[PDB]
Protein backbone atom coordinates (compact mmCIF):
# COMPACT_ATOMS: atom_id res chain seq x y z
CA UNK A 1 0.00 0.00 0.00
CA UNK A 2 0.90 3.71 -0.56
CA UNK A 3 3.98 4.87 1.50
CA UNK A 4 2.68 7.89 3.49
CA UNK A 5 4.68 11.10 4.72
CA UNK A 6 4.71 14.08 6.34
CA UNK A 7 4.05 16.86 3.45
CA UNK A 8 5.18 17.00 0.00
CA UNK A 9 8.13 18.57 1.64
CA UNK A 10 9.19 16.51 4.86
CA UNK A 11 8.90 12.63 5.20
CA UNK B 1 -5.03 27.56 -33.10
CA UNK B 2 -2.18 25.51 -31.55
CA UNK B 3 -4.60 26.75 -28.60
CA UNK B 4 -7.23 24.22 -30.71
CA UNK B 5 -4.39 20.92 -30.26
CA UNK B 6 -3.92 21.13 -26.32
CA UNK B 7 -7.79 20.15 -26.06
CA UNK B 8 -7.08 17.00 -27.71
CA UNK B 9 -5.55 15.90 -24.76
CA UNK B 10 -2.52 14.37 -26.01
CA UNK B 11 -0.06 17.14 -24.82
CA UNK B 12 3.06 16.69 -21.84
CA UNK B 13 3.78 20.02 -20.24
CA UNK B 14 6.97 20.10 -18.73
CA UNK B 15 7.77 22.27 -15.98
CA UNK B 16 11.70 23.78 -15.08
CA UNK B 17 12.11 20.28 -12.91
CA UNK B 18 11.02 18.04 -15.24
CA UNK B 19 7.41 17.74 -13.53
CA UNK B 20 4.92 16.92 -16.41
CA UNK B 21 1.51 17.58 -16.38
CA UNK B 22 -0.74 15.95 -19.20
CA UNK B 23 -4.02 17.07 -19.65
CA UNK B 24 -7.41 16.24 -20.86
CA UNK B 25 -10.36 18.31 -21.45
CA UNK B 26 -13.98 17.53 -21.42
CA UNK B 27 -16.48 20.30 -22.14
CA UNK B 28 -18.49 21.59 -19.58
CA UNK B 29 -21.87 20.37 -18.63
CA UNK B 30 -23.39 23.83 -18.21
CA UNK B 31 -19.91 26.42 -18.51
CA UNK B 32 -20.34 28.71 -22.03
CA UNK B 33 -16.26 28.15 -23.63
CA UNK B 34 -15.20 26.33 -20.57
CA UNK B 35 -13.77 22.06 -20.21
CA UNK B 36 -13.47 20.42 -17.21
CA UNK B 37 -9.94 19.66 -16.61
CA UNK B 38 -8.48 15.83 -16.06
CA UNK B 39 -5.35 14.19 -16.49
CA UNK B 40 -2.53 13.39 -14.52
CA UNK B 41 0.58 14.98 -12.88
CA UNK B 42 4.00 13.46 -12.38
CA UNK B 43 5.99 15.10 -9.79
CA UNK B 44 10.32 16.26 -10.16
CA UNK B 45 10.03 19.01 -7.91
CA UNK B 46 12.91 19.05 -6.28
CA UNK B 47 13.70 17.73 -2.64
CA UNK B 48 9.97 16.60 -2.39
CA UNK B 49 8.07 13.38 -1.98
CA UNK B 50 5.44 12.24 -4.36
CA UNK B 51 7.91 11.68 -6.97
CA UNK B 52 8.02 9.83 -10.21
CA UNK B 53 4.07 8.65 -10.35
CA UNK B 54 0.80 9.98 -11.58
CA UNK B 55 -1.42 11.95 -9.37
CA UNK B 56 -4.83 12.79 -10.77
CA UNK B 57 -5.67 16.45 -11.49
CA UNK B 58 -8.93 18.20 -11.23
CA UNK B 59 -9.93 21.66 -12.32
CA UNK B 60 -11.35 24.03 -15.05
CA UNK B 61 -10.13 25.88 -18.57
CA UNK B 62 -11.04 28.88 -19.86
CA UNK B 63 -11.14 28.42 -23.73
CA UNK B 64 -12.16 32.28 -24.64
CA UNK B 65 -8.14 33.51 -23.43
CA UNK B 66 -6.16 29.98 -22.49
CA UNK B 67 -6.88 30.33 -18.90
CA UNK B 68 -6.65 27.42 -16.25
CA UNK B 69 -6.64 26.00 -12.86
CA UNK B 70 -5.66 22.67 -11.50
CA UNK B 71 -5.23 20.73 -8.54
CA UNK B 72 -3.42 17.83 -7.14
CA UNK B 73 -4.38 15.75 -4.06
CA UNK B 74 -0.77 13.87 -3.21
CA UNK B 75 -2.57 10.47 -2.70
CA UNK B 76 -1.80 7.64 -4.28
CA UNK B 77 -1.24 3.94 -4.64
CA UNK B 78 2.22 4.70 -4.36
CA UNK B 79 2.65 7.30 -1.86
CA UNK B 80 0.49 9.73 -0.21
CA UNK B 81 2.25 13.08 0.86
CA UNK B 82 -1.16 14.30 2.73
CA UNK B 83 -1.01 17.82 0.56
CA UNK B 84 -2.51 19.63 -1.93
CA UNK B 85 -0.99 21.93 -4.34
CA UNK B 86 -3.67 24.39 -6.66
CA UNK B 87 -2.38 25.68 -9.88
CA UNK B 88 -3.61 28.83 -11.48
CA UNK B 89 -2.40 30.63 -14.94
CA UNK B 90 -2.52 31.22 -18.66
CA UNK B 91 -1.09 30.02 -21.62
CA UNK B 92 0.99 31.49 -24.31
CA UNK B 93 1.10 30.07 -27.59
CA UNK B 94 2.92 33.21 -29.29
CA UNK B 95 6.22 32.07 -29.30
CA UNK B 96 7.64 28.97 -31.21
CA UNK B 97 7.64 27.01 -28.16
CA UNK B 98 4.27 27.43 -26.41
CA UNK B 99 4.31 27.97 -22.41
CA UNK B 100 1.81 27.48 -19.41
CA UNK B 101 2.76 30.35 -16.65
CA UNK B 102 0.99 29.69 -13.60
CA UNK B 103 1.41 30.47 -9.98
CA UNK B 104 0.91 27.95 -7.65
CA UNK B 105 -0.37 27.07 -3.67
CA UNK B 106 0.75 23.84 -1.35
CA UNK B 107 -1.70 22.94 1.44
CA UNK B 108 0.24 21.07 4.00
CA UNK B 109 1.18 20.38 7.90
CA UNK B 110 4.01 20.36 9.57
CA UNK B 111 3.45 18.88 12.67
CA UNK B 112 0.22 20.08 13.91
CA UNK B 113 0.76 23.32 12.06
CA UNK B 114 -1.19 23.93 8.97
CA UNK B 115 0.66 25.83 6.58
CA UNK B 116 0.34 27.52 2.08
CA UNK B 117 3.01 28.17 0.74
CA UNK B 118 3.71 29.84 -2.68
CA UNK B 119 5.43 29.48 -6.02
CA UNK B 120 5.56 29.62 -9.60
CA UNK B 121 5.63 26.98 -12.56
CA UNK B 122 6.19 27.74 -15.93
CA UNK B 123 5.50 24.27 -18.19
CA UNK B 124 6.75 23.87 -22.12
CA UNK B 125 4.70 21.81 -24.07
CA UNK B 126 6.92 19.03 -25.20
CA UNK C 1 -17.62 14.19 13.55
CA UNK C 2 -17.28 17.17 11.93
CA UNK C 3 -15.35 15.74 8.55
CA UNK C 4 -17.88 13.07 8.34
CA UNK C 5 -20.93 15.91 8.28
CA UNK C 6 -18.87 17.72 5.65
CA UNK C 7 -18.90 14.85 3.35
CA UNK C 8 -22.15 13.55 3.75
CA UNK C 9 -23.29 16.97 3.15
CA UNK C 10 -23.51 20.52 0.80
CA UNK C 11 -22.32 22.89 3.73
CA UNK C 12 -21.97 26.48 2.48
CA UNK C 13 -19.10 29.20 4.01
CA UNK C 14 -19.01 32.56 4.02
CA UNK C 15 -15.98 34.44 3.35
CA UNK C 16 -14.93 38.05 4.62
CA UNK C 17 -16.23 39.88 1.40
CA UNK C 18 -19.59 38.06 2.15
CA UNK C 19 -19.05 35.37 -1.08
CA UNK C 20 -20.71 31.81 -0.24
CA UNK C 21 -18.78 28.13 -1.16
CA UNK C 22 -21.03 25.43 -1.09
CA UNK C 23 -19.38 22.32 -1.49
CA UNK C 24 -20.27 18.53 -2.37
CA UNK C 25 -17.94 15.71 -2.34
CA UNK C 26 -17.96 12.49 -3.94
CA UNK C 27 -15.40 9.41 -3.48
CA UNK C 28 -12.07 9.61 -6.06
CA UNK C 29 -12.68 5.93 -7.75
CA UNK C 30 -8.47 5.58 -7.90
CA UNK C 31 -7.08 8.12 -5.02
CA UNK C 32 -7.64 6.69 -1.71
CA UNK C 33 -8.98 9.43 1.01
CA UNK C 34 -9.62 11.60 -1.59
CA UNK C 35 -12.75 13.49 -3.35
CA UNK C 36 -13.89 15.35 -6.41
CA UNK C 37 -15.48 18.80 -5.03
CA UNK C 38 -18.18 19.98 -6.81
CA UNK C 39 -20.32 22.83 -5.60
CA UNK C 40 -20.74 25.95 -6.37
CA UNK C 41 -19.49 30.10 -5.40
CA UNK C 42 -21.54 33.00 -5.44
CA UNK C 43 -18.79 36.22 -5.50
CA UNK C 44 -20.52 39.39 -3.71
CA UNK C 45 -17.26 40.94 -3.71
CA UNK C 46 -17.58 44.96 -3.94
CA UNK C 47 -15.93 46.36 -7.25
CA UNK C 48 -15.75 43.01 -9.45
CA UNK C 49 -17.79 41.67 -11.88
CA UNK C 50 -19.72 38.26 -11.72
CA UNK C 51 -21.64 39.13 -8.60
CA UNK C 52 -24.89 37.48 -6.99
CA UNK C 53 -25.05 34.52 -9.44
CA UNK C 54 -23.18 30.65 -8.70
CA UNK C 55 -20.62 29.53 -10.83
CA UNK C 56 -19.51 25.40 -10.71
CA UNK C 57 -16.33 24.79 -8.61
CA UNK C 58 -14.16 21.58 -9.20
CA UNK C 59 -11.32 20.77 -7.31
CA UNK C 60 -9.61 18.00 -5.21
CA UNK C 61 -10.41 17.26 -1.37
CA UNK C 62 -7.98 15.10 1.26
CA UNK C 63 -9.90 13.51 4.20
CA UNK C 64 -6.66 12.69 5.98
CA UNK C 65 -6.26 16.39 7.28
CA UNK C 66 -8.98 17.92 5.42
CA UNK C 67 -7.16 19.97 2.98
CA UNK C 68 -8.66 21.32 -0.41
CA UNK C 69 -8.08 22.92 -3.49
CA UNK C 70 -10.48 23.99 -5.66
CA UNK C 71 -11.23 26.39 -8.83
CA UNK C 72 -13.96 28.53 -10.17
CA UNK C 73 -14.39 29.38 -14.10
CA UNK C 74 -15.58 32.47 -14.48
CA UNK C 75 -18.10 31.97 -17.28
CA UNK C 76 -22.14 30.97 -16.74
CA UNK C 77 -25.18 32.08 -18.24
CA UNK C 78 -25.26 35.51 -16.35
CA UNK C 79 -22.38 36.63 -16.63
CA UNK C 80 -18.89 36.01 -18.64
CA UNK C 81 -15.45 37.43 -16.93
CA UNK C 82 -12.74 35.72 -18.77
CA UNK C 83 -10.70 34.50 -15.89
CA UNK C 84 -10.73 31.80 -13.21
CA UNK C 85 -9.24 31.59 -9.63
CA UNK C 86 -8.04 28.88 -7.71
CA UNK C 87 -8.35 28.67 -3.79
CA UNK C 88 -5.86 25.81 -1.90
CA UNK C 89 -6.31 25.80 1.68
CA UNK C 90 -7.26 23.75 5.01
CA UNK C 91 -10.13 23.22 7.06
CA UNK C 92 -10.10 24.35 10.94
CA UNK C 93 -13.25 22.54 12.83
CA UNK C 94 -10.74 23.03 16.32
CA UNK C 95 -13.32 26.19 17.26
CA UNK C 96 -16.86 26.51 17.98
CA UNK C 97 -17.17 27.37 14.54
CA UNK C 98 -15.63 25.97 11.73
CA UNK C 99 -13.09 28.08 8.76
CA UNK C 100 -11.69 27.54 5.70
CA UNK C 101 -8.08 29.39 5.57
CA UNK C 102 -7.44 29.44 1.31
CA UNK C 103 -4.88 31.57 -0.69
CA UNK C 104 -5.91 32.30 -4.15
CA UNK C 105 -4.88 33.25 -7.06
CA UNK C 106 -6.98 34.77 -10.12
CA UNK C 107 -6.06 34.79 -13.59
CA UNK C 108 -7.41 37.79 -15.87
CA UNK C 109 -5.83 39.76 -18.56
CA UNK C 110 -6.45 43.21 -18.40
CA UNK C 111 -5.98 44.64 -22.17
CA UNK C 112 -3.53 42.15 -24.03
CA UNK C 113 -1.78 41.03 -20.59
CA UNK C 114 -1.85 38.27 -18.87
CA UNK C 115 -1.77 38.58 -15.12
CA UNK C 116 -1.94 36.25 -11.75
CA UNK C 117 -3.45 38.59 -9.17
CA UNK C 118 -2.80 36.81 -4.88
CA UNK C 119 -4.89 37.15 -1.74
CA UNK C 120 -6.35 35.26 0.90
CA UNK C 121 -10.07 33.91 1.78
CA UNK C 122 -11.27 33.07 5.41
CA UNK C 123 -14.61 31.39 5.29
CA UNK C 124 -16.46 30.59 7.99
CA UNK C 125 -19.38 27.65 8.13
CA UNK C 126 -22.37 28.63 7.71
CA UNK C 127 -24.43 26.69 10.61
CA UNK D 1 -24.08 36.37 -20.79
CA UNK D 2 -22.58 40.24 -20.14
CA UNK D 3 -18.87 40.24 -20.68
CA UNK D 4 -16.24 41.79 -18.48
CA UNK D 5 -12.88 42.70 -19.62
CA UNK D 6 -11.92 40.75 -16.19
CA UNK D 7 -13.50 39.92 -12.90
CA UNK D 8 -11.75 43.18 -11.42
CA UNK D 9 -12.71 45.66 -14.61
CA UNK D 10 -15.45 46.09 -16.52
Amino acid sequence: VATVSESLLTE
Amino acid sequence: SPDMKLLAGASNWVNQSGSVAQFVFTPSPTQPQTYEVSGNYINNAQGTGCKGTPYPLSGAYYSGNQIISFSVVWSNASANCQSATGWTGYFDFSGSQAVLKTDWNLAFYSGSTPAIQQGQDDFMQS
